[PDB]
Formats: C-alpha cells, sequence, structure tokens
RNA sequence: UUUUUUUUUUUUUUU
RNA sequence: UUUUUUU
RNA sequence: AUUAACAUAACAACAU
RNA sequence: GGACUCCUUAACUUAAACUGAGGAGUCAAGUAGGUACAAACCGUACAAGGAUUAAUUAUGUCCAA
RNA sequence: UUGCGUACAUUCCUUAAUAUCUGGAACGAUAGAUUAUGAUUAGGUAGUGGAAAAAAAAAAAAAAAAAAA
RNA sequence: UGAUAUAAUUAUCGUACAAGCACUCAGCUAGUUAUUGAGAGACACUCACGAGCCCAAAA
C-alpha cells in the first residue's frame, strides 16, 4: 500500500476552479446553485462531464 | 430543510433536526377530508372520467349517410384465394 | 508479440467442408481476444455447469444469407446460452472498428447492455447500422470457400437447410477495417496493477 | 359411510365407477385398474422373462436376454404360473 | 386549459381571502406586491379578486366553466410561501377542475370512431 | 467425529454473496480476473492474507454459544438463460394494397382501378435509415406515383404511435390520449410524435416493420394535472402489521390534430443550441422582458458563445426538456438516449 | 360476573385517578452569571432597537 | 377521550372566527369568546 | 454409487449431452457410399435407407 | 400397516420429493439399505 | 387505529344493515374491502394478457395460421407489436390483420433448394 | 415394440 | 408425422 | 333544550 | 434449554407426529405463484407506491384452463 | 427435427434515509426550491432509535404592504 | 351474468382453531414524579465559565 501510494499520481485530480469537482462515478461535476425569491427564480446546475465520452 | 439528511460528523448538532419539505402532490392530501365517489358520479361522465352522452346524435342535432359498421370478410377470403391460385 | 491465429473446421451435413483461419486483434482487444483464444484451445477446464468450455461440437443456430451467421453456444446450442472464461457476462470494449468487410467476427448481445458471452457471429456483408453496437476483434485470413458454402444453408427466416457444426478447433503455433475515430493517448494516474492488487489485500 | 377413517388404497377402489361384480374382483385381486380400464393382471411364467414395463430400468438389459413366449395360453408349457405383483 | 384549438378556457374566477394583520398571511401579503401584477398580465382571461378578513384564516376559491359538479374548488393557504402560492395557482390554472372522477389508467384512449375499416362479423367461410 | 468435505459437485457450483436475496448490482467489473496463473508469482500472490486462519477463528466456529446471525450472508441462486436476439436486420418498410371496388362496400381514381385488378403491382419496399439521392428508398428513389398517400383525408386515417417509452396507443383523427408527466409544458403547447409502428387506411396498410420514417402525429397538450385520489391498504392478521397511504398520481392529456404522411420527408435537424444555459437548470423559462439583457456581438450571436458553444453534453438531455423537434425512442433508429 | 373490590377505585368510580396531580413548586435554579450577562444583552438590545 | 370532543372543537372553531356574536348565540362558549375579544382588544391601548 | 436419473434431476431438462466418441467425417461422399453399398445385397430396406441418406 | 395418516401420501410432480411431514421417504430408503 | 375513523364510514357506504353504521363491524368489513382491492390490482395484468393472447389465437386460426407460428414469424421480421395492439387490430382492422398474417406466412413457409415432380411418374 | 403417468379433482382415452 | 427385424 | 345506538315515515331508481 | 425436512447416528417392535446428538435450508419473523383442499417442499432480478408492457421457471401444451 | 403459454424492471412518473464514513471537508447563505442516465437502498415479530401531528389555555407585538374603497 | 377471496384479538414451535371475552352504543378508565440520580465498549441532548466552578439557611 505504501509503495503503491508513491506511484499513484495525486496531482491530476486537483482542479483550480471553483464549482468543478471530481466524482467517484468517473466524471467532472459542475455545481451552480442560486436562489431569488423576489424575482421567483431558482437555479441548480448538476452538469456532469463523463470521462469515457 | 436542505436536500437530504446529513450523516457526516460535520453536521451532528441539535440545530439540524426537524423540518419538512414541500410537495404539491402531498399538500392536496395532507389535512383534507376524504370524499367517496360512490353514488355521486353523474350520467354525463364515463367510468374513466371521459365525457358521456345521454341522447342520440340525431335528436341532439334536431334539438340544437355513413360508413357501414360491418366489413366484408367474404371479399377478403375470395380475394386471398384468387391471389394464391393465380 | 504476434497476434493469435485460430482455426475452425466446419462440417455441412456430416461432410468435411474445409478449414477457416482467423486473426485476432490482441493488440487492441486483449481481453476479447483472450476470451476467444481460451475458448478455442479449451485450456480452462470445466465451467459453471461442470461443462468443458470448448467450441468443439457446437451447432450454428442462425444462418441468414447476406447478413451474418450466429453461433457459439455451448450450453444448449440453440441460442439461449453462453459462458465466458470470466463468468457469465463481461464488460464491453471500445468501439474502434466498423463492419465493412466480409468475414468479420464479433460477439453477440442480449436485451440488456452488458450481455456478452461466447456467442459470436460472422458478418457476410457490410453492416453500417451495426456500428457502435458491437465490438470487432477478428478478421478472416483464409478459407473463404467454406464461408461461401455456409452461406448457402441460410434462409431469410433464419432457418437451416442442413446441419452445420464445428468439427475441430485449436490454435496455430509457429488490411484492417476502417476506424470510427482516431485513438489518442490519455492520462493514466492510477496504474493498472493496482486494481488487481487491491482485490487481494495490499 | 359409517366408518370414520378409511385406508387410501380402499378409498381409491371406492372411487371406481364400475359394477359391484367387477369391484369385488378388483378388491380380491383377480383384476386390476390401469389407464381407466380393467384387465387381467400380468402373468409370470417360470423360466421365461417378465415384461419390460415391470422391471427396473437397470434390470431391462438382463431381462431382455431371457427367453420369451410367443404362443397361446393353450400352447403354453410352463411348470408354474402366477400373477406378477 | 386549452380547448377547441385553444379558443376556450376553463378557469373563470379566482377569489383569495387574506388578512392584513395576521402573521400567517405574510406570504399572501408578499405575493400581492411582487408577483400578483406580473401574474395577472400573463393570464388576462382569468378574473382575480381579493377579500380582507381579520379574524379568519386565509384561503382561495376557484371557479371553472362547465356544467359538471367540478365547477368549484377551495384550498387553504395557511403558512405557505410565495412560490408555493404560485405553484398552487399554476396547478389550478392548468387543471380543468378538482377532477373527482379522473382515473389513472384504463384504455387511455377516447375516440368517437371505434373502427374505420369496419367491425368483424361471422361469415360462411369461417363457419 | 471428523466431518469430511464433499467434492462431488451436483448441479451447479456454490457462490456466496453478501446481504439478503434482493435486486443488487449486476454490471461486471471493468477488469476481470484470469482464472489461471501463468507464473509461480501469480500463484503466490493469489493468496489472501486478510483471510489468514488462526486458532482464534476455530474458537468462534467451535463455541457452543450463539454464533453469527444467518441474515448477513446467503448462497447465490442459479443463473438465468436470457435470449440472444441481437443483432437485428436492416430496418425496412413495405407497402400493400387491398382496394375493394365492390359497390356494396363502397357505396387517383384511374390508378386505383388498376391496383384493384393487380394489387401486386403496388408492392413497394424501402429502407428506414437515411441515404443520399435515394432517400428513404432502397437501391434508388421511390416511385413518382406515391403522392396518392397525401390525397386521403384524415377521416379515414389511423396509426399506432408510442406515447411513452413502452406504452402504445391507437391514434386517430380527433383523439384524446393519456401520457405521463411532460416536463416544461403548459397550455397551448404543440408536440410531434415521430415514432409510429404501423399506418393504414381503407385502401392500404403500411406495415413498417421497425418504424415508419415518413410519418408523424401532431398533438396538443390539453390537460396537465393530478389524477383522482387512490386508497391502498394492507395488513397481516394476528401479527400487528399494516400500512396506509393516500397517493395522487399525475397524468397528461393530449389531443390529436393531424396525421401527416409525406414520403418526401427529410430527417429532423440536430439538437438546437440555446442562447442561455440557466433556463436548462432553472424552474421556469426566462420571460421576453428578461431576455432583453442578452449581450450580442457584431455578428448578432450572443457574445457568451465564445466561451462555450452550448452543445448537448449527454444523450437525451434536451429531449427531456422538449427542445427537440420531435419525440423519439429506442424503436426509432433516429433516436439517441440512455437505455437500461 | 367479574370480580370487584373497592366501590371507589380507579375505573369503578368517577373522580378516582391512578396518577392524580400533586401540589409542588414551579421554581427552578439558575446561575447568577447567566442573569448578569442577560441584563447586559437586554440593555444592548434596547440601544440597538432604539427604545431608551 | 371520545367523539364528543371532536364535535365541541368543530363547533367552537366555527364561531371563534367571527365578530358581533350575542350571548344567546355563543352558548357554552360565551366566556371563551368574551376572553378572546378582550385579549384581542389589548393591542389598541396606548399610553 | 449414483444413478443417471439422480444426476439429471438437478440440471436443465433441455441441456445437451456431451459426446463420448468423435471421429473425422467422410470427406468424399461418393467413395464413402460406394464401400457401404458392398454390404447391402438382400435387404431392400437397407438399400432404400442408404439412398435416402 | 402404514396406510391411514397423511404423512405417507407420495409426492406428485412439482413437490421436490420431500413435502411436509413425510416418513415413507426415509422408510423405503432404509428398507433397501437394510431392514 | 390502522385506518382513520372518518374514512371507514365513507368506505362502508352502501353496505347492509349494522355494517354501514357500526364502528366495530365496519372496521373488520372495511379492512377486508381494501385488502381485496390491494391484492387484486397487482394481479389484474396477467388476466388481461391471457385474454389478448386468446383473442389473437382465435383471430389467427381463421387464416390457417396458429399464434405459435405467428409470433415467431413476426419476431423474426423485426416486428415489435404488443399483444394489446395485436388483439385490437384483430377485432377492428380485419384487413390489417390479414396483411400481417400474409407477411408472416412468406417468411414462415420456405421452399427447399430442389423441387421434384412425381405427378406423371 | 413405443408414444399414455398416482391422469388417484371430474370428463375422456378420441392412437 | 409411429419405430425396429445384421449378412 | 340535548350526540350516538334504537323506532317510524316521505322522496329519489328501469338495459328490464 | 424449538416445530418440519436433508445426510450420519443413539433408543424403540430397524415400529410412532415420540426421546435425545453432529451441520445446511425454510418457517418462526414471508406476500403473491406451483403442489386439488390449512405455516415447513420447488421457484423468486422475492410485497415504498401508481398504470391495459417486454421476459425461459417450478412446470405445462384433448376438454373444464 | 422447427415451436409456444408463464411469477418478478427502482425502462416511464411521484416520495423517503439522524448510533459520527454516500459524493457533502461540495455549493449557496437574510436563516437551503426536492440533485434531469447518481452509487447502495426501502418484507419484518421481540427489543432499540429518528421525525411530523393532537382544532384548546397563558403571553401586556392582530395594521410601515400592491390595487380598490 | 364472468373471475377471485378462511371475521378480528392474545398466548403458542404451530394460519395453532370449534380454546378465553365481546349484542350494540353513550360517559369514565391502565408508564405519574428528580431542591435527592446519571453515561459504565447494546447505543445518552444541550448552554455558560474555566484551573478553576457552585453557594446553603437567615435576607
Amino acid at each position: 500500500a505504501k509503495e503503491a501510494a508513491k506511484r499513484i499520481n495525486w496531482g491530476a485530480y486537483i482542479s483550480h476552479q471553483r464549482g468543478v469537482r471530481w466524482h467517484p462515478q468517473g466524471a467532472w461535476r459542475v455545481q451552480f446553485s442560486r436562489r431569488n425569491h423576489e424575482r421567483n427564480f431558482f437555479v441548480r446546475c448538476e452538469c456532469y462531464f463523463r470521462v469515457g465520452t | 430543510i436542505a436536500d437530504r439528511v446529513r450523516t457526516s460528523w460535520t453536521y451532528r448538532h441539535s440545530r439540524y433536526s426537524g423540518g419538512v419539505r414541500f410537495s404539491l402532490p402531498r399538500f392536496m392530501v395532507t389535512k383534507r377530508t376524504y370524499l367517496s365517489t360512490k353514488f355521486r358520479r353523474p350520467s354525463t361522465v364515463t367510468k374513466w372520467g371521459n365525457p358521456q352522452y345521454t341522447l342520440p346524435s340525431n335528436v341532439q342535432r334536431e334539438m340544437q349517410q355513413h360508413t357501414p359498421k360491418y366489413c366484408d370478410m367474404l371479399f377478403l377470403h375470395q380475394e386471398d384465394q384468387q391471389s394464391r391460385r393465380r | 508479440l504476434p497476434n493469435p491465429l485460430v482455426h475452425l473446421d466446419i462440417s455441412i451435413g456430416g461432410r468435411d467442408a474445409g478449414r477457416m483461419v482467423f486473426q485476432l486483434f490482441a493488440d487492441t482487444h486483449p481481453i476479447t481476444a483472450e476470451n476467444f483464444r481460451c475458448l478455442c484451445t479449451g485450456e480452462t477446464g470445466l465451467g459453471y455447469w461442470m461443462r468443458p468450455r470448448w467450441y468443439k461440437s457446437t451447432p450454428f443456430h442462425r444462418i441468414v444469407p447476406g447478413f451474418m451467421c450466429q453461433g457459439g453456444d455451448i450450453h444448449r446450442g440453440d441460442g439461449r446460452g453462453g459462458e465466458c472464461i470470466y463468468g457469465q457476462f463481461f464488460r464491453d470494449e471500445r468501439f474502434l472498428y466498423k463492419h465493412s468487410k466480409r468475414g468479420l467476427l464479433s460477439m453477440a448481445k442480449a436485451r440488456r447492455q452488458h450481455t456478452n458471452n461466447s456467442q459470436f457471429f460472422i458478418t457476410f456483408d457490410a453492416c453500417p447500422w451495426l456500428d457502435g453496437e458491437h465490438v470487432v476483434f477478428g478478421q478472416l485470413q483464409s478459407g473463404a470457400e467454406v464461408l461461401d458454402q455456409i452461406e448457402e444453408q441460410g434462409t431469410p427466416g433464419g432457418w437451416r437447410k442442413r446441419p452445420v457444426e464445428i468439427w475441430n478447433c485449436g490454435e496455430l503455433l509457429l488490411e484492417r477495417p476502417e476506424k470510427l475515430y482516431e485513438p489518442s493517448e490519455q492520462v493514466i494516474p492510477i496504474p493498472d496493477d493496482v486494481y488487481i492488487k487491491a482485490r487481494r489485500g495490499f | 359411510g359409517h366408518k370414520h377413517s378409511e385406508s387410501v388404497l380402499q378409498q381409491f377402489y371406492n372411487r371406481l365407477p364400475v359394477r359391484k361384480r367387477f369391484l369385488k374382483a378388483i378388491r380380491k385381486g383377480t383384476l386390476i385398474w390401469d389407464k381407466g380400464q380393467v384387465k387381467i393382471p400380468p402373468i409370470a411364467m417360470q423360466g421365461y422373462g417378465l415384461p419390460n414395463k415391470l422391471v427396473l430400468p437397470h434390470q431391462k438389459e438382463f431381462n431382455n436376454k431371457l427367453p420369451k413366449f410367443k404362443g397361446k395360453i393353450n400352447q403354453l408349457k410352463a411348470t408354474r404360473i402366477w400373477f406378477q405383483d | 386549459m386549452a380547448s377547441r384549438g385553444g379558443t376556450l378556457w376553463h378557469l373563470k374566477e379566482v377569489v383569495i381571502q387574506y388578512s392584513a394583520s395576521g402573521n400567517s398571511s405574510q406570504g399572501l401579503r408578499f405575493f400581492f406586491r411582487h408577483l400578483l401584477h406580473r401574474w395577472k398580465q400573463r393570464n388576462p382571461q382569468v378574473q382575480v379578486h381579493t377579500v380582507e378578513n381579520k379574524y379568519e384564516a386565509p384561503k382561495a376559491t376557484f371557479k371553472y366553466l362547465g356544467e359538471r359538479t367540478d365547477s368549484r374548488c377551495e384550498t387553504p393557504l395557511k403558512d405557505l410561501s410565495p412560490g408555493q402560492i404560485e405553484q398552487i395557482l399554476d396547478l389550478h390554472r392548468n387543471s380543468k377542475g378538482d377532477n373527482r372522477f379522473l382515473k389513472h389508467g384504463g384504455p387511455r384512449t377516447w375516440t368517437e370512431r371505434r373502427s374505420i375499416q369496419g367491425l368483424w362479423r361471422p361469415s360462411l367461410p369461417s363457419q | 467425529l471428523q466431518i469430511y468435505p464433499q467434492r462431488r459437485v451436483i448441479g451447479h457450483r456454490i457462490e456466496i454473496f453478501r446481504g439478503k436475496h434482493r435486486r443488487r448490482r449486476m454490471v461486471p467489473p471493468r477488469i476481470p480476473l484470469h482464472p489461471l496463473a501463468a507464473n509461480t508469482s501469480e500463484e503466490t500472490a493469489s493468496k489472501d492474507m486478510n483471510l489468514f486462519e488462526t486458532y482464534r477463528d476455530l474458537q468462534l466456529r467451535w463455541k457452543k454459544t450463539c454464533r453469527q446471525r444467518k441474515k448477513k450472508f446467503n448462497i447465490a441462486r442459479k443463473w438465468r438463460m436470457p435470449r440472444n436476439i441481437r443483432p437485428l436486420p436492416d430496418p425496412s418498410w413495405t407497402l400493400v394494397f387491398h382496394v375493394n371496388p365492390r359497390s356494396g362496400y363502397r357505396r387517383e381514381e384511374n390508378i386505383l382501378q388498376i391496383l384493384a385488378r393487380h394489387p401486386e403491382k403496388g408492392r413497394v419496399e424501402g429502407s428506414g435509415r437515411p441515404r443520399g439521392a435515394d432517400g428513404w428508398g432502397r437501391d434508388g428513389p421511390l416511385p413518382q406515383w406515391m403522392q396518392i398517400l397525401q390525397r386521403t383525408p384524415q377521416e379515414e386515417l389511423f396509426c399506432v404511435m408510442k406515447s411513452n417509452v413502452s406504452t402504445q396507443h391507437k391514434v386517430t383523427a380527433g383523439d384524446l390520449i393519456q401520457a405521463e408527466k411532460l416536463h416544461r409544458k403548459q397550455a397551448g403547447d404543440k408536440v410531434v410524435f415521430g415514432t409510429v409502428m404501423l399506418v393504414g387506411s381503407r385502401d392500404w396498410t403500411i406495415i413498417g416493420k421497425p418504424t415508419v420514417p415518413f410519418a408523424k402525429v401532431e398533438a396538443t397538450v390539453e390537460e396537465q394535472t393530478l389524477a383522482g385520489e387512490t386508497l391502498s391498504f394492507f395488513y397481516r392478521k394476528s401479527r400487528r402489521v399494516s400500512r396506509f397511504r393516500r397517493i395522487r398520481h399525475c397524468v397528461t392529456m393530449l389531443r390529436i390534430d393531424r396525421i401527416v404522411v409525406d414520403p418526401n420527408m427529410t430527417v429532423d435537424p440536430p439538437a438546437p443550441k440555446p442562447d442561455r444555459l440557466l433556463d436548462l437548470w432553472a424552474n421556469r423559462w426566462l420571460y421576453p422582458d428578461e431576455l432583453d439583457g442578452i449581450k450580442r456581438n457584431e455578428s448578432g450571436e450572443p457574445v457568451v458563445s465564445e466561451i462555450y458553444d452550448g452543445r448537448e453534453h449527454q444523450k437525451g438531455s434536451y429531449q427531456r426538456r422538449g427542445l427537440t423537434a420531435s419525440y423519439r425512442w429506442y424503436p426509432d433508429p433516429q433516436s439517441a438516449h440512455w437505455r437500461p | 360476573r367479574a370480580r370487584i373490590g373497592w366501590r371507589k377505585a380507579p375505573g369503578k368510580y368517577v373522580g378516582v385517578k391512578a396518577h392524580p396531580l400533586r401540589p409542588h413548586d414551579q421554581r427552578i435554579k439558575i446561575n447568577k452569571r447567566l442573569l448578569w450577562q442577560g441584563l447586559k444583552i437586554m440593555l444592548s438590545a434596547k440601544f440597538a432597537q432604539g427604545q431608551i | 377521550c371520545n367523539p364528543q370532543q371532536t364535535r365541541r372543537k368543530q363547533q367552537y372553531a366555527s364561531i371563534i372566527g367571527k365578530q358581533g356574536l350575542s350571548k344567546k348565540q355563543c352558548g357554552i362558549f360565551w366566556d371563551y369568546y368574551k376572553r378572546k375579544c378582550k385579549k384581542r382588544r389589548s393591542t389598541k391601548k396606548f399610553i | 454409487m449414483t444413478t443417471r436419473e439422480y444426476e439429471e434431476a438437478f440440471l436443465p431438462r433441455r441441456l445437451k449431452r456431451i459426446k463420448v466418441f468423435n471421429t473425422p467425417p467422410p470427406s468424399e461422399l461418393p467413395a464413402f457410399f460406394h464401400k457401404r453399398l458392398d454390404n447391402a445385397h438382400s435387404n431392400p430396406r437397407s438399400i432404400l435407407k442408404l439412398y435416402r441418406q | 400397516w402404514n396406510r391411514n395418516p397423511s404423512a405417507r401420501y407420495p409426492k406428485k410432480g412439482n413437490k421436490g420429493c420431500r413435502p411436509v411431514c413425510r416418513a415413507m421417504r426415509k422408510i423405503r430408503k432404509r428398507l433397501r439399505t437394510g431392514r | 387505529m390502522q385506518i382513520p375513523r372518518d374514512v371507514i364510514f365513507e368506505v362502508v357506504r352502501g353496505f347492509r344493515g349494522r355494517s354501514r353504521n357500526c364502528i366495530k363491524i365496519a372496521r373488520v368489513r372495511a379492512m377486508k374491502a381494501l385488502l381485496y382491492s390491494y391484492i387484486m390490482r397487482r394481479q389484474r395484468q396477467r388476466r388481461y394478457r391471457v385474454f389478448w393472447i386468446g383473442r389473437i389465437n382465435a383471430a389467427g386460426r381463421e387464416w390457417s395460421f396458429p399464434y405459435a407460428w405467428l409470433a415467431t414469424s413476426l419476431w423474426r421480421q423485426n416486428i415489435w407489436l404488443d399483444r394489446k395492439m395485436l388483439a385490437n387490430l384483430a377485432e377492428t382492422e380485419p384487413a390489417s390483420f390479414r396483411a400481417l398474417v400474409n407477411e408472416g406466412k412468406s417468411v414462415y413457409f420456405w421452399n427447399p433448394d430442389k423441387v421434384r415432380d412425381i405427378q406423371d411418374l
């Protein structure tokens, strides 16, 4: 395990962008949630970018 | 409140419990007297709720040629026999 | 390493038809190739049902002229059967090659998505509409006279005029179809070996 | 009837839509019920082989090799004969 | 809802009873200032009326165009959000009524002409 | 005293599984394990150290006290025998004629007469997939006489469409049909169903084995509300167990307008590219007034387009919201969506 | 008939209770610190709201 | 602990939300209604 | 020991039976049948069956 | 003889050869194996 | 407890004497009344599928074509038509049905590679 | 010789 | 839509 | 003056 | 300090649904299906919920069906 | 020889998850509008745990709220 | 007219079922309480102060 850890590249999964995260499904998840009661407008993005595609 | 129940160690406080989510389907059921349809359905409504008539069309028109009902099976049989024997 | 070279002997109505030779794409489809080679060689032993996983003495349950011919069932031999070395079913593979050649090999599928088994089928003509739905892993190298004879036993309804069964199998010891896209290198953070090692304790 | 409980074998007989005459015979053993018909029980001859339908699957190979009778009852010359159970 | 090619609506009148001092009517009050005017314009075919009542819980009544028994409905609006209110409103507008007889399932088809070609009858060949 | 094992495999091999007998994952792993070892190192590595046996283990097996519960593990049932129907033939359609010139039955015209005498002449077979100059025809273009199909009125037309992924209905001229909840739909919303399995009239019958790529149905949303209340109850006697529910199902009503049948039809355009991506995840479409704040470049296109084109990210995404020209399913070769 | 003992017993008579109420004191304990702090908080609230 | 309490509560609830009710009208709930009204009138009292 | 029935009682009824003996098929039909004809000279049924095959 | 009670009715097709409360199953086997 | 009191009365509407009014009796009555519907709504499907299969077979037998054959013929043709639509067609569209049967027959019935005539022999 | 068995819930044995 | 009876 | 159980009456129904 | 069945086995009249042991399933605490009629046997991709849809399983294919 | 009937889809639509490990150590924030191919799921006696309700009484917060009057 | 269906409750290995209560309705009726207790590998909430915390009875 300790040897495999060394070999494993951990730096590739790091994303320098808010709202973009890794998912165990093997995808990039995009999050964007906002509310507006005054104008009656609520948005919740749940976009996924699959690797296999 | 929230989307789901948070089981994480970060959210284990007494201040995170309770509340109920809004649901349109459920709002028209919760706290509402039930009414049976038996002995209440009019004559103008079918079993599935579809509109129903109570008068012939002829009468309806008066107070406001067609395709034959049955088909021709004999012609179909004879035409199939002719086509197979040709 | 060189690609495998498997052979199949077909018998039409108890008569020795000939001997067809196929080349598997191990380079691109290692898993798929391996499966077929192990089934042909019969070096895996029994199976789920205590049956030998060998293509020897298997009938072809489907012969459609000009479209394709199905077969490979080892359990019942009718079509409602199959078993891979890995188990019942195995995951699919990347769809690289098309169906634009005579004699191409490809695995079968069930109503479900991932239902690949020993069941394969040889294409008689180009099948563009089959692109992306099936995995191509083999190509006929010699013995087209046997496929030509086999095509004669098919009917539009998928009927069979005379019995068609594989007599003998084995492996020989000593241009590619079009591509759907252009393969390119990818970033592989986690090594392959790790996945194997994880399943055993490490 | 008056009896509270009855044997299954007896009950079976009781359910046979046949005359009393044949019922008695059936009960006795002179007759059998099979395929909705009544016929004489099979005859077991001394030395000869029994029908292939009465022996066990593994005994058929040895039973088929024994002598067989292809004559009438009058022409039969068996030392002893009896019904096969 | 649309009918006869979208030349006929069901929903006629909507009455809303609210209060000007009750806390439970806060949502209604809020609604009456931001989305009421905006909502009205979009649906000019529907009349909207408001009734003030101090010592009474809020509610809403709906009137539909038809000879059926489903030409009237009521719904309380106690402790509801502006959004919820709007949702309710939209439901009512897009519904033909309370639909007390509306069954989920069945043949899922209603046609005046059962058969075009013609129905089946016994014939001498068949017999 | 010693209990010997059983090596004789009768029936099928034994397979252990975790949990109770229920519907669990069935997708095989991406990396299958070989059942044979090609080296002594593989043999040695095959050993599981986690499962190392000790005296302590034996202790737990031998204890006379209550052991581990039997509800944690069970034996896997036998395998199934699914039917391998795939692959399928090339999609194609065929045409027939059964004209009835009898006065008794009767109570363009030129060709019809000919057809009645010789209905075999009318046998036309095509292909379902698109092609070039041939179009929907097979090995060439379709006959010029096919325009007859457009002359028949809607009063004598009938078809079989798919309201849902699996539900089918007999659609006719002026028909009221029931379907599931359609997301992002309101009053005065017209829809198109391109999914048809069979077409017919008093003169002809388009079989359309897979489907008809030159036929569609036009409908309008007439109703989108909740169904009637339903009561469900269940209990077990002498066991203190029951359940009560009050459910209100949702349905949608669609009114048929026209059944268009044009053999010279063209394939539907691709998925559109919306100007704003917020409406896709929002609860309501932006109003015209709000859409006025959209920045545009000299070319007239949104400025935002430079960042992202706005193409479809997933299969059957825009179709769910109804941005597509027409609705299609698996049966339709033109369709593209997730399949179980 | 069923057994019966006392004429005035729970269930057999009106007014008898198995767990009747008992007089008691409603006073509670509290730390002085809490009070001390709450005074301050109230005072600040007053200022905040403009009620002084 | 009974059907009677439901009837009394339903009756009460039907009259509570009104104004200008007489003693002869209120009935058994007269005291309650008077206390309610006096409670309500508390908000209108200034220094 | 065990019986075949016993064994079979726990398997699909339509399951195919293994082959115990396998030999190469006859390559030349005319030469294969010419040698077979040498034994049938009195039985009409044998001749008819050979012709049918 | 063993013929009255319901614990001795043979299995018919689709029972598994071991229904509830049977004795004859184990009696015949035993008999054959040695009495 | 299992069921609200307010609904029992409603559910027991139209029943015989004492059972429309008695809470005690009504309870037990209503329980079974709801149970039966609960149970039967799940089994309602196969009872209609068997009716569709029977109507289709009946229809088919007319033209000397059993359902057994018909099904296979249809499926081999890439035809995906449910028994509900099949049965509806069989009753409403005779011509349509006959078309299908003829389509199927062609496929089902196949000639060999050689045909011999022994009429004059 | 075989298809037809405890099909022993009833009819039927139409081979 | 029954099979078998070596040379 | 007053709930239920309980007691009587009137009206309503037709593919029978 | 347990009721039926599978293998081994003590006692008994190689008896009994008894009495008592070793290790698997089910019921107990399991629904609907099959076995003619009342837990224990076969099968289950085994009962959150709703609708008029497709499938190799025990097993069936003269009539009740 | 080639066949066929059959019990069970979370394909479609609407809900739920409180003994520290389901992404969530994310996003949003004036106090959360329920994730559209998202993974495991939701038969249950005894025992244990979470949550929503029970029309009433008390409190010195029942008029800064569009339009209309 | 067609199809389908073994009142409810407790105990019990056992739906045990020919065992125990109930004609029906109205009113009453069975887990009440820490100025004195508590977190103990079968489950233990929260506030303030902090190496310091509480203050008893008079008042």
